């Protein structure tokens, strides 16, 4: 189904319960007249900027909250604009994972984390450590079973690993993320690929596993353990495994971290039903009943509603679920998120297959996930700079009661300069390539003239801080 | 990798090199 005044299409992952969705939306139907259509498209987050402008894209789109400031900074997605009495409906956290530019661009349904999901008949005690699972392995290899499968494919699975011991996505500095300082190939992040590789190389896991091969594994008690969110718990129930959900294995003693995501719904700019959508998320979706409809089919994990949130926080699986999540970090939603993920995508299929090794694997995705100022545009911000600095040097211009005068260097304003002192000065925001939380050094001498290099005529200036992150 | 990045951090080394004495 396509785009047309009057109707809904609606596109969810195949994963997700969208069979319980499209319930929920023959009973908007029922009720408006209003026909609701709903999808399940291969890579449809991939699909949908691809798409929506040509007319091709859904109505409302449902992905995890990370994938969508990339698609509001596009210009693909409608301001959603629920009062505030609708807000007090979900929890605060979970409107603040879909707020962009200081703007809500989508509905939060659902909180996601991974969990491990163990058999309890092959395996009463699951490992606590990831450095126990090869001698588990060993020991149920022997029994014709393995320990262990889960999706290899999507970073997704393998991320809560690598970034157990210190990996990470980009560094939160107090407010906001520097896209400049990206985690992926730190020690921790090499630990724990390394730790992967081994596992494949020990032949503990297969590079080849993915969602359907792990999935079918674990469901006909093939493997004792697979790792998994919510939405798995169903053919789980159907295959009729004693299964369990705990909390993921630790890692070098430090916990798993899994990324969480926000399962939501946004509106798609070009849709001309943007009212329509509005009124199926608020009024049928996210209630107790819409809710419970989807998450009957299959789980939701955590909700965003408040009121059914307070029922499903009683199932161990959920308090497990949350347990992990608490453990991990709500994703970024900034527009750099899918670079970052193709990159640790590369990666990890490449390290796990052999094609490179994990250090050359990582330096790849360090490259990819931080890859924009020109040289013109700093050099006008240089010019700037100059300005102002020239400006100030306008107005400004016995023992040790002579400053040195404030100069421009050609990078930086150096102020009035106490005679005999050392003189810092931030490195400046202006140059994109510092360090902006160091300083660059002059030293004033005692008759107010700035110190000179031995044996030139140059002025003595450190700006080594400056320039620390550039090899 | 991006071309980009390579003008603007030549340039950048290019002028810290004059007038980093230290
Ligand atoms: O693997 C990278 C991928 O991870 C996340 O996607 C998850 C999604 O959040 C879950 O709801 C579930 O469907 O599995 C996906 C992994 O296959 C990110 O949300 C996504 O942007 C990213 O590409």
């Amino acid at each position: 189904a396509k785009i047309e005044e009057g109707k809904l299409v609606i596109w969810i992952n195949g994963d997700k319960g969208y069979n319980g969705l499209a319930e929920v939306g023959k009973k908007f139907e029922k009720d408006t007249g209003i026909k609701v259509t709903v999808e399940h498209p291969d890579k449809l987050e991939e699909k949908f900027p691809q798409v929506a402008a040509t007319g091709d894209g859904p109505d409302i789109i449902f992905w995890a909250h990370d994938r969508f400031g990339g698609y509001a900074q596009s210009g693909l997605l409608a301001e959603i604009t629920p009062d505030k009495a609708f807000q007090d409906k979900l929890y605060p956290f979970t409107w603040d994972a879909v707020r962009y530019n200081g703007k809500l661009i989508a509905y939060p349904i659902a909180v996601e984390a991974l969990s491990l999901i163990y058999n309890k008949d092959l395996l009463p005690n699951p490992p606590k450590t990831w450095e126990e699972i090869p001698a588990l392995d060993k020991e149920l290899k022997a029994k014709g079973k393995s320990a262990l499968m889960f999706n290899l494919q999507e970073p997704y699975f393998t991320w809560p690993l690598i970034a157990a011991d210190g990996g990470y996505a980009f560094k939160y500095e107090n407010g906001k993320y520097d896209i400049k300082d990206v985690g992926v190939d730190n020690a921790g992040a090499k630990a724990g690929l390394t730790f992967l590789v081994d596992l494949i190389k020990n032949k503990h896991m297969n590079a080849d596993t993915d969602y359907s091969i792990a999935e079918a594994a674990f469901n006909k008690g093939e493997t004792a353990m697979t790792i998994n969110g919510p939405w798995a718990w169903s053919n789980i129930d159907t295959s009729k495994v004693n299964y369990g959900v705990t909390v993921l294995p630790t890692f070098k003693g430090q916990p798993s971290k899994p990324f969480v995501g926000v399962l939501s719904a946004g509106i798609n700019a070009a849709s001309p039903n943007k009212e329509l959508a509005k009124e199926f998320l608020e009024n049928y979706l996210l209630t107790d009943e819409g809710l419970e409809a989807v998450n009957k089919d299959k789980p939701l994990g955590a909700v965003a509603l408040k009121s059914y949130e307070e029922e499903l926080a009683k199932d161990p699986r959920i308090a497990a679920t949350m347990e992990n999540a608490q453990k991990g970090e709500i994703m970024p939603n900034i527009p750099q998120m899918s670079a970052f993920w193709y990159a640790v995508r590369t990666a990890v299929i490449n390290a796990a297959s052999g094609r490179q090794t994990v250090d050359e694997a990582l330096k790849d995705a360090q490259t990819n996930a931080a890859a924009v100022m020109t040289k013109e545009e700093q050099i006008f911000l240089l010019h700037r700079a100059q300005a102002q600095c020239e400006k100030r040097l306008k107005e400004v211009l016995r023992y040790r009661g002579r400053p040195c005068l404030p100069e421009w260097d050609h990078i930086l304003c150096w102020p009035l300069g106490a005679p005999g002192e050392v003189v810092a000065v931030p490195c400046p925001d202006y140059i994109y390539d510092f360090n902006h939380k160091g300083h660059a050094y002059r030293r004033c001498d005692r008759n107010g003239s700035w110190e000179l290099v031995p044996g030139h005529n140059r002025t003595w200036a450190n700006y080594s801080e400056c320039v620390k992150f550039l090899t | 990798k991006s071309i980009q990045d390579l003008r603007r951090r030549f340039f950048l080394h290019h002028l810290i090199a004059e007038i980093h004495t230290a």
